[PDB]
């Protein structure tokens, strides 16, 4: 069990957003077929007796590549699957959850979820590589959730995190 | 194979060692003050 | 085959439950034992102290007991 | 688990291999857990007459197989047709190859109907003799004698120390010269010096005259002869002397039951409408437990009915050993109507040891019948007396012995940590060693909660395990249990932890057991140190004569590893041993017990043992006489 | 030889009213019963004595108090034979009364059956009955050596110190037994269901709920006053940074200040709990 | 305030004599109580039997001693002689109405006011079936007569140093006496309400009665259930709305003091944390 992590293959779509090297092998992306069936080749592999851990790695990463691609719809389905008891959260995983899953409440229409669902981005969202790159987004969502039913507590409170430029626009729509 | 008749020691220790002490904890609860006010 | 490896799962998983069953209740034998203890500990007046001017090489010491006067007594083998 | 009988025959013609016995291994692998793992009654009995004439046909295989084939199936039938399929080579040593180990096999039902019943049936008439039980005991007459090398000193140091009233020295070391003397039939140490002879009480000498119930055991003629004047024809006293030369007479005997059928039914009879005197109860006592003898594995109405009278004496002295004969009966499956009868006259009598003895015969009336006994077992619980709870534990586990179940062991564990009550907590302590003999290291383990606590009863239950199973095996892990019973100067757990010293160093010597001569002061410096109480000396001489019994040449196994099951008189032997409460010279039941550990040969035409050199181990650091 | 006693329940507890709460200068009475000597004692009917200015005297051990008594036994339907008498003593460590055993020697060649229970009521104020017994050679060995108290090992008999030492010597004076208790069926449930803890308090619909008019206001200041003084003491205690764990207060101070506080939040919360809501069980 | 405190002995003490002389069935067995009260508390300890025997098909046939009887009384006077009688104790199953008629041969004795209690062979509900009589003269409105009658009053169980632990020493079974308790009295509460429900169930029965050939109808019970609307059911529905409120403040401050106490034991994992520094000589 505890020999495979979700890290092993996490370093192929971190690729296909470049756009200038790599975009996959060629512009058709008609590899990521075969690739759509790799990232759910463990899925098959996870079952009653296999994969008590990694098995919560895995919809993961294959639901945070249904941003701009994929159907979103199959996560309703996915619900059938999603239940099982949570092993143990380690140190990065608080990030890495509900991020990319925040713009789910940008189709159904909803509020109030918003709030709850929000501050996984801004736990433990600072790192290495991280701090220019994906904390910026923490804040961007953040700011706008801010907006639609509370209030935002300070201004310059969010500069230590993300650019006040970047939340400038924001601001104003205050 | 034949390990899994071999399979339920263990697991029938820790079932039968959880109820037990479980009902005994109420008990030992309530003779703890007969006997405290008894000396 | 899942019948053996189902099996071996749900044993890690109570361990610690009832390793702390038994501490609880070894805990709670350590108290009605020391109520029972008071009863023969409880049987003597009590004890007496005082101060310890000096000691000798005879391996016993000197207590002056504050009501009363200096006696050369004998320690324990923890002392 | 599945039950399926066409795959039992159809993969058996699967293996075409016909050493045709090293073959049947393979077969035996399946048919080994039929009692083990298999819980079903009917597993055994309409599938196991399939293989048995694959086998009885060609008569060259594993006869191990089929020794396990009739011990839980209490049918003659099967035995029945190996002595025809044999009779034909007319080889007294092929024809009982398997009647050899039928011994430990079948009951008592089938013994019965192997020598009676196939006289007119073409079997052999010298073979008559060794499947009634002669062959077994006899044996070890002289494998406890000629082998026996011990040190008189042992017992010699606690010969002159101080003289006991009650019973104590004219008892503790009177049952511990029973069990070293056992089957020696040397009585020289009671003949020792006049003075202490004689100066014995009154249920001294009742421990007395049936202290020879163990060292003559396995005799005809000398087990009531040995002593001329409490033998009809001369008298003694009018107080409790004769009592038990009939308490421990059919300890002695092989199980015949035509000696004491009339013997001791015309005492009964005579003494059944009223008792006033003490005499009328000197040999009534003795004459109502050891009348279930001719009731011995089979039923008997006149047992039965004849003991029911003594109940209405008002006497409670034979009143609880006729309540053990009642239940002696009935071996085996019962009948509800015997069961009934002994629940009613629990209400009646006032007498305490007979309202409970009802409750013992309870147990003895079911053997075998497990889960459908639960009917009595909650009539039995349900009750708020406390003895009428007796058989709710040996009732349930008898085939369980080894891997058991959890579901048996789970309804004892409620009922026992929620009251504290001795013979409801003390009841389910029967069960626990009988469940344990799976491994003896987990012995340890469950009960091990038992002796974290502090209390008489709840750390008196701890050891009783570590004498079962752990016994003869040994355990490196039952040292440091053992520690904290011997500190505590209550008898009950001093005595528990003497009897797990006494059974689990049977059979250690230098390197075996290097802690040997730590646990030897407890037997003996005791005795010396006059702060502790008697039983502390009464058990000092008991356990230290437990090990030595014969020379150290017995020991205590209630399954033996032949056919994987129990004893008969082993198992009932030991439930009643370990009670010292509502009566005490219960130690005399240890006889029935004693199992030693040797390898007997056996000749082709007379069953008698030769001399030759036999090939085990030539030196004394592994397995020797242990000695001083 | 041996014997072994005991005790019914109706029987346990009669003069131990007068013994036991109802203070020194203590009675005595006869007890009745049936059994089997030398393996049970049986003791049912019980009636104490007279008083008087002496206590124990020739007056209450005569018989015309008796004379009126053995009348009412057939009239009120309990009647037995005589299986003993008992008495009290204030705890006296050694020789409790020589004059109780005078009365017992008088009376023991005409029954024989007869055992003299005594009870402590000084000491039996933790609950337990006291357990002694007088009683003459049944089986005699006891005019030398013998040991009383069948299953002679049993348990240490504690009391103090000089009789229980002097069981050998004067045995023939003294005689042990271990006194036990039983009861039967309608003794043991009948009773439970009207006494449990307490009382059996008859009609459970009774409660203080129908007393709530002003004490309803007086419940919310009793879980707002206290409980605010419990929120500071608790970072008072707490906010000192000396430590150095070793002795120091560390028997119990703390609880007052930091864990009895946690306790005195659960004190209002359980009569928060005790009346709970919807006592009124459901309806409107 | 008249409250009658029995003590347990007296059901002990006859509950021996129903089984010798085998009373039961419609058999009543009449004792008498005693104590000393100088006041309207009414304190009962000790009890005497009366050897009484009646007929089931005549309830005027009835014998009781009077002076032979206190001979138990003169033999008790000896041994306290502060307590006298106060009263009286019958059993009555069917509650027989001989002890209606005459109030003064059981007040010539008693000089204290007439108290009878019932003790039934039975006693087995789990209710209070235990019930005390006052025999007064009260006004009735049923149109016949004022005459004299039983006035009925609540009674318990007494419980002193003597026999508070020595009930439970002979039990020490069953306790549980904690927070846990309020799971079996309201249960016991449901209980009751069941326990009257089923004398509900009589009281449909007493439409029966009347349904019978030639049985009265009394105007005293048609009193007390002619009210049962008007009091306390949609007319509480008006005052619904301020209730509701009150029992919502008891949620409040209950949830939130209830997790703050409960987060005092974090020092679990502080200790553990600091076992394995200690391990250095482990």
């Amino acid at each position: 069990l505890n020999l495979i992590n979700a890290k092993l293959w996490f370093y192929i779509y971190l690729s296909h957003e470049t756009l200038a090297r790599s975009s996959e092998e060629i512009n058709s992306d008609n590899q990521n077929i075969i690739l759509r069936s790799t990232m759910m080749k463990f899925l098959k592999i996870a079952s009653l007796k296999h994969d008590n851990e990694t098995k919560a790695m895995l919809i993961n990463l294959i639901l945070r590549d249904f941003l701009n691609n994929g159907e979103v719809d199959s996560a309703s389905d996915f619900i059938s699957k999603l239940e099982y008891p949570h092993t143990d959260v380690s140190s990065s995983l608080e990030a890495r959850y509900f991020f990319y899953l925040s713009k789910i409440n940008a189709i159904q229409l909803d509020y109030s979820t918003a709030n709850e669902y929000i501050i996984a981005a801004i736990r433990k969202a600072p790192h290495n590589s991280k701090s220019l790159g994906f904390l910026q987004q923490s804040n961007k969502l953040h700011c706008c959730i801010q907006l639609l039913m509370g209030d935002i507590p300070e201004l310059s409170f969010f500069h230590q995190s993300n650019m006040q430029k970047s939340l400038l626009p924001y601001y104003h729509l205050t | 194979y034949f390990k899994l008749k071999k399979l339920e020691k263990e697991y029938e220790l820790l079932t039968l060692q959880e109820d037990y002490i479980k009902d005994e904890q109420r008990h030992l609860k309530r003779e703890l003050k007969r006997a405290q006010e008894e000396v | 085959e899942q019948k053996i490896q189902e099996t071996e799962l749900k044993i890690r998983s109570k361990t610690e439950n009832v390793r702390r069953l038994e501490a609880q209740r070894n805990a709670l034998n350590d108290k009605v034992r020391f109520i029972k203890d008071e009863l023969r500990l409880l049987q003597e007046p009590g004890s007496y102290v005082g101060e310890v001017i000096k000691i000798v090489s005879d391996k016993k010491v000197l207590v002056k007991v504050q009501p009363e006067g200096k006696y050369i007594v004998d320690v324990a083998k923890d002392i | 688990e599945g039950y399926r009988l066409d795959i039992i025959e159809s993969a058996l013609k699967s293996k075409l291999d016909q050493s045709t016995s090293e073959n049947v291994k393979i077969i035996n692998y399946l048919l080994t857990l039929a009692i083990t793992t298999v819980t079903n009654s009917k597993f055994r009995s309409s599938i196991l007459r399939k293989s048995f004439d694959f086998l009885m046909n060609m008569p060259n295989c594993d006869y191990l197989t089929l020794n396990k084939v009739v011990v839980n199936l209490n049918d003659a039938g099967l035995a029945l047709q190996l002595f025809k399929k044999l009779k034909e080579e007319n080889d007294e040593g092929l024809s009982a190859q398997i009647a050899f180990d039928l011994v430990s096999s079948a009951s008592q039902q089938l013994l019965e109907i192997l020598v009676t019943e196939l006289t007119a049936q073409g079997y052999d008439p010298a073979l008559l003799n060794i499947l009634s039980g002669l062959p077994t005991c006899d044996y070890y007459n002289t494998f406890l004698l000629n082998n026996k090398n011990i040190d008189i000193g042992l017992l010699n140091k606690s010969k002159s120390s101080l003289d006991g009233k009650f019973s104590l020295f004219h008892t503790a070391v009177s049952v511990a010269n029973g069990f070293m003397h056992a089957g020696t039939t040397d009585n020289s140490f009671i003949k020792a010096n006049l003075p202490w002879l004689g100066k014995a009480q009154n249920w001294a000498k009742f421990t007395a005259t049936a202290s020879l119930g163990v060292i003559h055991k396995g005799n005809l003629l000398e087990g009531k002869k040995v002593m001329a004047p409490y033998l009809p024809g001369s008298r003694a006293s009018s107080r409790f002397i004769k009592g038990g030369s009939l308490y421990g007479l059919g300890l002695i005997y092989a199980g015949f039951g035509r000696d004491t059928t009339d013997y001791l039914k015309n005492i009964i009879v005579e003494n059944s409408g009223t008792s006033g005197d003490e005499d009328v109860d000197v040999l009534l006592h003795g004459a109502s437990l050891g009348i279930g003898l001719a009731a011995m594995g089979s039923a008997n109405i006149e047992v039965y009915e004849a003991l029911k009278e003594v109940l209405y004496n008002d006497s409670a002295t034979s009143g609880e050993a006729a309540a053990l004969g009642m239940g002696l009966c009935m071996l085996g499956t019962g009948k509800p109507e015997a069961i009934h009868d002994m629940f009613t006259y629990s209400q009646e009598t006032q007498h305490g040891n007979i309202t409970r003895g009802l409750a013992v015969g309870l147990a003895l009336i079911n053997y075998g019948r497990q889960e459908l006994a639960d009917d009595l077992i909650t009539k039995m619980l349900a009750s708020d007396e406390s003895l009428l709870r007796y058989g709710g534990a040996f009732t349930i586990a008898l085939a369980y012995a080894g891997t058991g179940n959890n579901s048996a062991v789970k309804r004892l564990l409620h009922v026992a940590v929620s009251d504290s009550n001795d013979d409801v907590r003390r009841a389910a302590v029967i069960a626990l060693g009988f469940v344990l003999l799976r491994d003896y290291t987990t012995v340890p383990r469950i009960v091990q909660l038992l002796s974290k606590s502090h209390n008489a009863h709840v750390r008196c239950g701890t050891a009783f395990a570590l004498g079962i199973a752990c016994a003869g095996k040994g355990l490196q892990s039952a040292i440091d249990v053992l520690d904290p019973l011997t500190k505590d100067p209550v008898d009950f757990v001093r005595q528990a932890a003497m009897i797990a010293l006494s059974m689990i160093l049977i059979q250690q010597t230098e390197k075996l057991n290097p802690q040997v001569a730590d646990i030897n002061k407890n037997f003996l410096s005791v005795i010396t140190n006059k702060h502790q109480e008697g039983l502390a000396k009464f058990g000092a001489c008991v356990a230290q004569g437990i090990m030595n019994a014969g020379g150290r040449n017995v020991t205590i196994q209630l399954e033996n590893a032949d056919t994987g099951t129990l004893d008969t008189k082993s198992v009932v032997g030991l439930v009643m041993f370990s009670q010292f409460w509502y009566w005490f010279p219960l130690a005399h039941f240890l006889s029935l017990s004693f199992t030693p550990t040797t390898v007997i040969g056996i000749r082709g035409s007379d069953q008698a043992i030769p001399k030759f050199q036999m090939n085990c181990y030539a030196k004394e650091d592994a397995f020797s006489y242990p000695r001083m | 030889t041996k014997e072994t006693v005991y005790i019914s329940s109706i029987a346990l507890l009669k003069m131990l009213k007068h013994g036991r709460a109802g203070v020194p200068m203590e009675v005595m009475g006869l007890m009745l019963g049936e059994f089997v000597d030398d393996y049970t004692v049986n003791v049912v009917d019980v009636f104490a004595m007279p008083q008087s200015g002496t206590g124990v005297s020739v007056e209450a051990v005569d018989d015309v108090f008796q004379a009126k008594m053995m009348d009412m036994l057939k009239q009120t339907g309990r009647d037995q034979m005589v299986v003993g008498w008992y008495h009290s003593h204030p705890g006296f460590g050694c020789w409790l009364s020589s004059v109780d055993v005078n009365t017992q020697k008088s009376f023991e060649q005409l029954n024989s059956r007869a055992v003299a229970v005594v009870v402590d009521p000084i000491q039996s104020v933790k609950g337990k009955v006291v357990i002694d017994a007088f009683r003459l050679i049944d089986t005699g060995a006891l005019i030398n050596n013998l040991e009383p108290r069948q299953t002679t090992s049993n348990t240490g008999l504690l009391n103090k110190a000089n009789i229980q030492a002097l069981i050998h010597g004067l045995n023939r004076h003294y005689y042990s037994l271990n006194i036990d208790y039983h009861k039967t069926a309608k003794e043991t449930k009948m009773l439970m269901n009207l006494h449990k803890e307490q009382w059996q308090s008859g009609l459970k619909m009774y409660d203080y709920e129908e007393k709530e008019e002003s004490n309803l206001a007086a419940t919310k200041s009793m879980v707002k006053i206290a409980e605010q003084y419990s929120k500071r003491i608790e970072e008072e205690k707490e906010l000192t940074e000396e430590e150095l764990k070793t002795r120091y207060v560390g028997r119990q101070d703390p609880k007052k200040h930091l864990s009895e506080t946690a306790d005195e939040t659960l004190e209002n919360n359980i009569v928060s709990v005790l009346t709970a809501g919807v006592n009124s069980v459901a309806i409107k | 305030h008249e409250k009658v405190t029995i003590a347990p002995l007296v059901l002990l003490s006859a509950l021996d004599h129903y089984e010798r002389t085998q009373t039961k069935e419609n058999k009543r067995c009449v004792g008498v109580i005693l104590g000393d009260a100088n006041s309207s508390t009414i304190r009962v300890t000790n009890s005497f039997a009366l050897p009484f025997e009646e007929d089931e098909k005549n309830s005027d046939v009835w014998f009781l001693d009077h002076n032979y009887i206190e001979n138990m009384n003169e033999m008790c006077k000896k041994i306290n002689a502060k307590e006298k009688l106060i009263g009286w104790y019958h059993s009555g199953p069917k509650l027989r109405a001989s002890d209606l008629k005459i109030n003064e041969l059981f007040k010539k004795y008693t000089q204290n006011n007439p108290l009878l209690l019932i003790v039934d062979v039975k006693q087995q509900g789990v209710g209070l079936p235990t019930d005390a009589y006052v025999a007064i003269e009260q006004v009735k409105d049923d149109g016949t007569s004022t005459e004299k009658t039983f006035l009925h009053l609540p009674c318990t169980i007494e419980a002193e140093e003597a026999e508070e632990i020595g009930v439970e020493h002979l039990l020490r079974d069953v306790r549980d006496q904690a927070a846990g308790g309020l799971s079996i009295r309201l249960t016991n509460q449901l209980k009751s309400l069941k326990g009257l429900q089923s004398k509900l169930k009589d009281v449909v029965e007493y439409l029966d009665k009347v349904i019978n050939k030639e049985l009265p109808i009394n105007h005293t019970i048609l009193g007390k259930l002619q009210d049962v609307f008007n009091l306390l059911n949609n007319l509480q529905k008006a005052l619904t709305v301020k209730t509701n409120d009150e029992l919502m403040v008891i949620y409040i401050s209950n949830l939130v003091r209830s997790i703050i106490a409960f987060d005092d034991l974090i020092e679990n994992k502080i200790q553990n944390k600091k076992i394995q520094e200690q391990r250095v000589k482990d």
